[PDB]
């Protein structure tokens, strides 16, 4: 398929410069902003946005204020009647489309904080149809959130609440905290130790009437013992975890599942960690005079007991993906519902190279985790290529070489023996003289076994997900003169021998205007009948009115589905 | 023409994963005929804080050696396990007989509860509508409409209901599909013929499948909406499933 | 080889920390890192003026798409956290320093309540890696200081 775009427009209380837009999906659109200076602490912006395909004007109203309570912004878009909505949604008697957004922020004194994030829409398809400037949706629902805080250097106390706007045509499941209390308290230098307390009280309510609800109270006292030296350091930490659940609305879930949820659940378990670190160094005069190379071993032992948590519903815990720095992490899930047991030791080594100015140039890291006992969370269901549970199972690497002030190189590998091969890997080499000149190379890999263990179960059966990732990329940029600029990017998939992305843009900059032309051929869906991918070709014509500078690069390079990122 | 004899009728969930065993006395040298009235069931499966719609449909029927039958099925994505609820009537070609206890040309406006419990057969003539059957009601929808709204429709049909007054006699069985098949001047069994998952309006739009009868040709068409799940949470590959279980076709002599 | 145990520059063992958001997540990470290294942190309003001052600047976090599936759906994300800071040596000039942290991960479909707990853990770990990089750049400031 093919698409085309054409935009023209810009980059006291009066009219602003209007901007137009034509696309071969929604046709002509026109914006006519107006600005109003109500007061030194109040202003408004009325922008009638005329949509040709919908056959009416959407009135976009904005109001920014700054009063004693705080500074906030309100928004109200209103379309009196929608022509496309009548055809696509005949079950609705009306056609009014509207969105109300409210934001607020207030700092009483220097410690108190107030926040409001309020959103409402008229129908469950407003977000899909319109490119709203303001307004946030969570899992498709418009959310209203309130928050009050209190933060000093050694204390925190935040109470908040979030709600969804659910329509009868929406079936998505989502939990929210109504309300949630978080308290932190730090008191270091308690003799040789440091102390810290964390507490939380939360209530979970689902958008559906058949999902469980719970109230959870958590306490987490911690005490440290940090010992340091000129060459090494060891930190011993003790922690305690106390949780309480009060689960209701369990009738629908219990009847359909063999493992029953429980009304009152108490999870009480300690945690013990010992983290060590050493640094060596050597005068690396066999490579270049005045250089230094350091070798930095590191080891950590973590112990957490085993508690059966199958009678707790999983509200907000998901598995964490790991890198080299995640080998020393003391948590496996993000949340407080799943807390896997741990009996393991992590070992790693990192070696660096410093030049004569004590500026680091090269570093490399290798690490592994050895499990003395399998990490169980009660609800253990993970697909693995092998039945191995104990021993050295995880490996990870890192590399960063700064070849010059303009050359850079990076890398990272991951090797899991429960998959019998390389899990993930990525690399990148870039030359970048200035903002307009750069050449970059990419490679991203992910094994089919890694996707089966990590991603949802239907990924491993679909042809569009089951083969993993193997991608080669190339980005380039070059200015011809003081007013021209060319960019380009090509991404390729070596598993399927088909490209994934291809971009080409040119911009002619001038004193008062800039003209940009772009082209992109990208993967834009599947066929589901012939079992092959669908490509989308698009051309873009853009005219900017200047009153700015810039040759257009770093904006053209970030326009495709695989945006350029400075990896130097 | 055949004259099967009534044996039993079941409506229950599977005992094990995708397997429902029904025990009933059987005689040697008889052709067991099973008329599925609920061959599909969209179960919600839990996968790591995700609630996912997943159709479960019957694949094959096996006779358990003069003691019963078993129904084995599968899900849309072939990755999730569950216990689906299936319904039907078990008969035997070789002693009660099902009788035609209802025969009337009716006007169904979106939905209609069966006047009398039984196995409904019907015929109609409309290409913009599809007809389904959830067990207690007849569902008529607008199949030419592309959207996420549950848009109903109306149709005139000849409705006949058999339960256990003329005996139940059928001449052919048909495997419905995406292509037209002429059934002649005959009535076809009413049921859901599969389920659909679609990318429509920013949602994982789920529908049931019904029967489209224009002239005398029958194929599969979209039907009652099951749910809309936002693609901001997860995205699913599109599915369009027509069950391999046959449908009974009876002569138009009732 | 000729290895030997390593023997923060001694001129920066007492310093002032200014951030504009002293209760923020970055400043908390920096203070912890300048505690394991035997550095005493003075209040912003010290009478003493012969101590260096570390002023934490703007912090930017950018997450973009790194890979796609065969349908064009986002497979992997890449987050880059950039931290700016300056160290003021009294009598000397200003020595800016910076940190840049990289992190790649798969876009895992989760409920949004569970999914922002995973994002709030990745960002917390990138604050500790950015604080460590700012401490490794202190020896290079002392070298530049001694022209």
């Amino acid at each position: 398929i093919w698409n085309a775009r054409f935009k023209v427009g810009p980059v006291r209380s009066g009219f602003l410069i209007p901007n137009a837009k034509y696309t071969t999906t929604n046709y002509f659109e026109f914006y006519l902003p107006y600005y109003w200076n109500i007061a030194p602490n109040m202003d408004a912006t009325i922008t009638p946005h005329y949509m040709h395909r919908r056959g009416n004007i959407m009135w976009e109203n904005e109001f920014r204020y700054l009063s004693q309570a705080g500074a906030g912004l309100m928004e109200l878009d209103y379309l009196p009647s929608d022509k496309v909505y009548e055809d696509e949604h005949p079950n609705d008697d009306s056609s009014r489309r509207w969105l109300f957004y409210w934001n607020h922020s207030g700092v009483m004194d220097q410690v108190w904080r107030f926040n409001v994030d309020y959103t409402k829409v008229s129908d469950p398809s407003y977000f899909n149809d319109f490119d709203n400037k303001y307004g946030s949706s969570t899992d498709g629902y418009a959310t209203q959130k309130f928050s009050v805080g209190y933060a000093v250097q050694n204390f925190n106390a935040t109470v908040s609440t979030k709600q969804f706007q659910v329509f009868s045509e929406q079936n998505t499941s989502s939990y929210s905290a109504e309300p949630q209390l978080d308290v932190n308290y730090y008191q270091n230098d308690v003799g040789p130790f440091d102390t810290r307390i964390y507490g939380q009280a939360v209530h979970f309510v689902n958008t559906r009437d058949d999902m469980p609800e719970a109230t959870r109270v958590h306490l987490e006292p911690t005490i440290n013992l940090p010992l340091s030296n000129n060459w090494g350091s060891i930190n011993t930490e003790a922690k305690f975890l106390a949780t309480h659940y009060q689960q209701t609305n369990l009738d629908w879930y219990n009847s359909r599942n063999t493992t029953k949820l429980d009304e009152s659940v108490n999870r009480v378990m300690p945690q013990f960690k010992v983290d060590g670190k050493m640094v060596f160094e050597r005068d690396m005069e066999m490579l270049a005079p005045g250089y230094t190379q350091t070798l930095e071993p590191r080891a950590q032992y973590l112990y957490v007991p085993y508690r059966d948590q199958s009678d707790i519903y999983n509200y907000d815990s998901s598995l964490l993906q790991s890198d080299y720095s995640g080998l020393f992490r003391d948590r496996t899930y993000g949340g407080l519902d799943r807390i896997a047991s741990a009996n393991q030791v992590t070992t790693g080594v990192t070696s660096r190279i410093y030049d004569d100015a004590a500026v680091e140039r090269f570093n490399i890291s290798v690490g592994q985790i050895y499990y003395f006992t399998e990490s169980r969370t009660g609800d253990d269901n993970i697909t693995w290529e092998n039945d191995d549970k104990t021993g050295s199972l995880v490996w990870a690497g890192d590399t960063y070489w700064r070849i010059s002030e303009r050359w850079g190189l990076r890398g990272g590998i991951q090797y899991d023996t429960r998959l019998d091969n390389v899990a993930t890997s990525n690399s990148s080499i870039e030359y970048r003289r200035d903002e307009d000149r750069l050449v970059q190379l990419n490679y991203h890999y992910a094994s089919p076994e890694y996707i089966q263990a990590t991603l949802p179960k239907y990924y491993s059966t679909a042809e569009q997900y089951k083969n993993g990732i193997s991608q080669v990329g190339a980005v380039a940029s070059r200015p011809i003169a003081d007013r021209w600029s060319i960019v380009g990017a090509y991404y390729y998939d070596t598993n399927a021998n088909k490209q994934a992305d291809s971009m080409l843009g040119v911009q002619y900059s001038s004193c008062c205007y800039a003209i940009r032309v772009g082209y992109e051929r990208k993967l834009n869906g599947w066929d589901n009948d012939k079992q092959h991918a669908v490509y989308d070709n698009a051309i873009g014509f853009n005219i900017e009115l200047r009153g700015n500078y810039g040759l257009g690069t770093q904006e053209m390079l970030r326009s495709n589905i695989l945006p350029y990122q400075n990896t130097l | 023409l055949r004259a099967p004899s009534y044996c039993t009728s079941f409506n229950q969930r599977a005992q094990s994963n995708k397997t429902l065993t029904i025990n009933t006395p059987l005689t040697a040298g008889s052709q067991v005929v099973v008329a599925l009235t609920r061959p599909v069931e969209v179960i919600e499966v839990f996968d790591q804080t995700l609630v996912i719609p997943d159709p479960f449909y019957v694949t094959s029927v096996t006779r358990n050696g003069n003691s019963g039958i078993t129904l084995r099925g599968d899900d849309a994505y072939g990755a999730y396990s569950g216990l689906p609820q299936w319904a039907g009537v078990i008969m035997e070609v070789l002693a009660k007989l099902m009788t035609c206890r209802y025969a009337k040309r009716v006007r169904v406006n979106g939905s209609m509860a069966l006047p009398v419990s039984g196995v409904p057969f019907a015929r109609w003539d409309d290409g913009n509508v599809s007809v389904g059957f959830d067990g207690g009601s007849i569902i008529v929808r607008n199949a030419s409409y592309g959207g996420i709204d549950d848009v109903a429709a109306s149709v005139d049909m000849d409705l006949v209901i058999f339960n256990n007054n003329k005996p139940f006699v059928y001449d052919r069985t048909i495997n419905i599909g995406t292509s037209d098949q002429n059934i002649g001047n005959s009535l076809i069994q009413l049921s859901y013929t599969g389920a659909l998952i679609q990318n429509n309006g920013g949602y994982n739009h789920v529908r049931m499948n019904g029967i489209r009868m224009a002239g005398n040709n029958v194929r599969v068409a979209k039907n009652r909406v099951i749910g809309n799940y936002s693609r901001q949470q997860f995205q699913m590959p599109g599915k369009n499933i027509a069950v391999p279980t046959p449908l009974l076709v009876i002569p138009n002599m009732y | 080889c000729g290895w030997h145990l390593r023997d923060v520059p001694s001129t920066m063992k007492v310093m002032i920390l200014d951030s504009g958001d002293p209760n923020g997540p970055l400043s908390r990470a920096v203070r912890n890192q300048l505690r394991l290294n035997g550095v005493e942190l003075l209040d912003k309003e010290t009478t003493r003026k012969d101590v260096p001052s570390l002023r934490l600047g703007k912090v930017s976090i950018a997450k973009d798409t790194a890979s796609v599936f065969r349908n064009g759906q986002t497979a992997e994300y890449q987050m880059i956290m950039t931290v700016n800071a300056t160290v003021l040596i009294p009598g000397r000039d200003i020595y800016p320093i910076s940190a840049k942290v990289f992190r790649s991960f798969f876009d895992n479909p989760q409920m949004a309540l569970a999914k922002d707990n995973e994002q709030d853990m990745i960002v917390k770990e990138m604050y500790d890696r950015a604080a460590e990089q700012l401490i490794r750049k202190l020896p290079s400031i002392r070298a530049a200081d001694i022209r």
